[PDB]
């Protein structure tokens, strides 16, 4: 035995940064997208989702990297000075911005990153922030149980396999700069890298296209292709 | 000189970072500290302090001094509860604005046992028994004494002791609960009932008021600092 | 301060780099782990697990429960093969979507011995011998028992043992084969033939079904992680 | 006991940088804002103010971070070269600028930061510069006492809970660059981070909106919401 399995380890399997979200933030004269709130999850994309759903439970420290790409929108010769983007983390319960100049942007206790355009992509790390002892990719249950004494069925009605409505909060991204006379549109791509990963209860990989945050399937349910029984 | 490689994240300002910075006033002779009474080393020390609960939040009683008083009486309906509130120490209106709740609303997660102290402020000639019950979540919220009896509970004799301490132990599926209304991290319910009655003699007030206080125990802990929703600024 | 020289590559984001980054939530009391059953330390552990093979992929049988069943019978033509498939554990349709193939399709290179377990699911009154053969690449794919005989092979008596393990050892010119169809890293062929026949008595089903399972051995290894082609997202 | 209180510590409670001031500095042809003087305090914002007023006395070393965001103002195709901003600290007693090119900008002994636009936000640290042994968030007294022998009531008239008129000085921010033919407007946001914090005499948090630098209250004095007495 001289061939090794260093690259098949769980840490190596997730050691790549996967894009999990693209957020559009526009700066223009203040129906608008001057600030964008994105709920944190890996299920907006399939690749990392499929890799993680190889297992039932996980525990990993995350690393987020933000790549910002700005462009003009129908500019004739209108130009702009280098922009600064504010990415504020809003955990469940904290107030959420209602405008791009709201008081919530003060970031007194909410962590925030101020990224200057043209610099290196903004990278930070997060520890395991799970309420339980491990993350639950699959939850075979509800959060509310409808009881006999409930006045109406909606009291106990809950989404299947949904644990909490506000899983880990949102990221609110704005352009701190005031509006230039010409519109500037930017895309922030968030790349998520698990680290120190531990996994439990392996599961078969998804074989059909994802349909929503659950195991629901709707279309393209015939994956295997035609092949002769005795054809090599 | 020394070859270096600029890693991603360079030239960013993270408000939670811990980096050394140049001093704008070097060689400054700072005033030495003194032993001022009341030094605080942790924020949970404040939460451990009992503070009165706005138990009554009716339209004509909230945002007054009557919102801290719960009326007890000998003429009350012994079948109905005295007071009832969910065990949400940061989202429940009666607990959100308490000192404990104020400290919690700066954090996303909380875990620990609570302590509710109920003080009877009637006459010394008034006597009675009160059943104070905590029901863990999962079942119907106790609407009767026969139900609240089945959960954790304590009987409080008004004549003997004017204050009762109902300790709610930490019993949770998750290691930490959220400081926001969530049916998955629901904490339970707290209810109060008349065990026997309030009995008063003649020439005594037949209606009295009780006060409620809430505190955190030494096992209490919070996690993931955040911004409170209580304070806002017009922009 | 310290003179430094910015080397090429500065201010780049390589998604496979391993650099330290600032913590956005410092002094966070992470929930401690517990001993959850089923911990996985390597992805090849999953590949070592035997999983059923969609051996039959006809137009009217694929993407159903009939694609895992291969029909055996006493009336079958003893000269023709039962099943035949190339030893491509990541590109062959019958092996690509197996757990082994799913793990391989995340890597560019693979090397190791395979293990095919064939299970007979007929009556206990049915008996027969099956010749399971592996032919290393280079020659004609065995179209007859006289040819498959010449390669590696095992005889499986249905009556005695209901399952047979055909181990395909690692025999390759290269140290690693590609997980993609390539005639230079071709792995070989697997074929099955009737050694004698299936013999059944009266009042017994004359047609039966066999199942196939594929697994990796302890010598198995993969290299050069990549993105799988199985999962796609509409953009 | 395995759950810890590392994040509830006073140091951790204030370990976030809170915005305390937004200052507008304009460069244009020299009624104008070519230099802006801002008095140093955390009371221009409520979040950090409320967090600090959890206690009566404090002693902390401060860390200031300046984020500058520039933009054009009605530019057609007028453009500008990268600007340099001068942030000069003027402690009480030192002369204050009367223009953007005054001699006071020489910064012979007043500390100053020259920040080049597009670079990292300008960060410096300040020690505990308090006259007393700890900062006083609340001062139940005056600075002058009206005496019987005073000629007029204005001699001893002083603001309640006001200790010194010039608490810690001001920051004067200008654009060192001469005026480009096109106007350029910049916003400097100052983020204040306490460090090595020590606090004394805990106080209940503010329950109603702040009204001025004191404990005065004017409106929105009904914080608690309606809820049934026996409603769970
Ligand atoms: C500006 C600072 C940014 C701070 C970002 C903190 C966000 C915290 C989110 C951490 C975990 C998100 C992703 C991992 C959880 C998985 O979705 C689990 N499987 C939950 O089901
Ligand atoms: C260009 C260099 C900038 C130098 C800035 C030095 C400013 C010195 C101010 C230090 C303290 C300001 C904030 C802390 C004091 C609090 O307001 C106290 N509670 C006073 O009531």
């Amino acid at each position: 035995q001289r061939r090794s399995r260093s690259e098949s380890t769980i840490e190596s399997f997730f050691a790549r940064g996967a894009c999990v979200a693209i957020i559009e933030v526009d700066n223009e004269e203040p129906a608008q997208k001057l600030f964008a709130m994105w709920r944190i999850t890996y299920k907006d994309t399939v690749q990392l989702r499929r890799k993680l759903e190889f297992f039932t439970y996980s525990r990993f420290d995350m690393e987020l990297t933000f790549v910002v790409t700005a462009n003009f929108t129908n500019t004739n010769n209108g130009h702009a000075l280098n922009q600064v983007y504010q990415i504020m983390y809003i955990p469940p319960g904290a107030p959420t911005p209602k405008s791009w100049d709201d008081y919530t942007w003060q970031t007194s206790s909410n962590p925030s990153i101020f990224y200057t355009y043209g610099a290196a992509p903004a990278r930070i790390s997060v520890p395991y922030v799970g309420l339980a002892n491990a993350y639950s990719h699959f939850y075979d249950g509800f959060a509310k149980v409808p009881l006999k004494t409930d006045a109406n069925d909606q009291i106990g009605d809950s989404l299947y396999s949904a644990m909490t409505v506000d899983d880990f909060g949102v990221l609110a991204i704005r352009v701190v700069n005031d509006h230039n006379p010409t519109k500037v549109t930017s895309k922030v791509r968030i790349y998520m890298k698990p680290k120190h990963v531990r996994v439990w209860c392996p599961r078969p990989p998804r074989a059909v296209p994802y349909y929503g945050p659950g195991v629901d399937y709707k279309d393209n349910l015939n994956p295997l292709s035609e092949k002769g029984l005795t054809t090599y | 000189g020394l070859p270096v490689l600029n890693t991603p994240g360079s030239n960013q300002y993270l408000t939670s970072d811990n980096y050394q910075s140049p001093c704008a006033i070097p060689e400054f002779d700072v005033t030495p500290p003194i032993d001022i009474p009341g030094e605080v080393k942790n924020m949970m020390e404040l939460a451990e302090i009992d503070t009165m609960i706005p138990l009554n939040l009716e339209n004509t009683k909230r945002n007054t001094m009557d919102m801290y008083r719960v009326t007890l009486s000998d003429s009350a309906d012994l079948s109905q509860p005295i007071l009832c509130f969910s065990l949400s120490p940061a989202s429940d209106p009666r607990l959100s604005h308490t000192m404990l709740g104020e400290v919690l609303n700066y954090y996303t997660h909380w875990a620990g046992s609570l302590k509710f102290t109920f003080l009877f402020c009637g006459s010394m000639m008034a006597t009675g028994k009160i059943l104070v019950a905590y029901a863990p979540p999962g079942a119907q919220p106790p609407t009767s004494r026969k139900e609240a009896m089945l959960g954790t509970h304590v009987i409080w004799d008004l004549g003997l002791q004017s204050s009762c301490t109902m300790v709610v132990p930490w019993i949770s599926n998750v290691t930490y609960r959220q400081t926001t209304q969530d049916s998955f991290t629901e904490g339970g319910y707290i209810s109060m009932f008349y065990q026997t009655r309030i009995v008063v003699p003649l020439s005594t007030p037949k209606s009295m008021s009780m006060l409620g206080f809430v505190s955190a125990c030494n096992d209490f802990s919070v996690r993931l600092l955040r911004d409170t929703t209580h304070i806002s600024q017009s922009a």
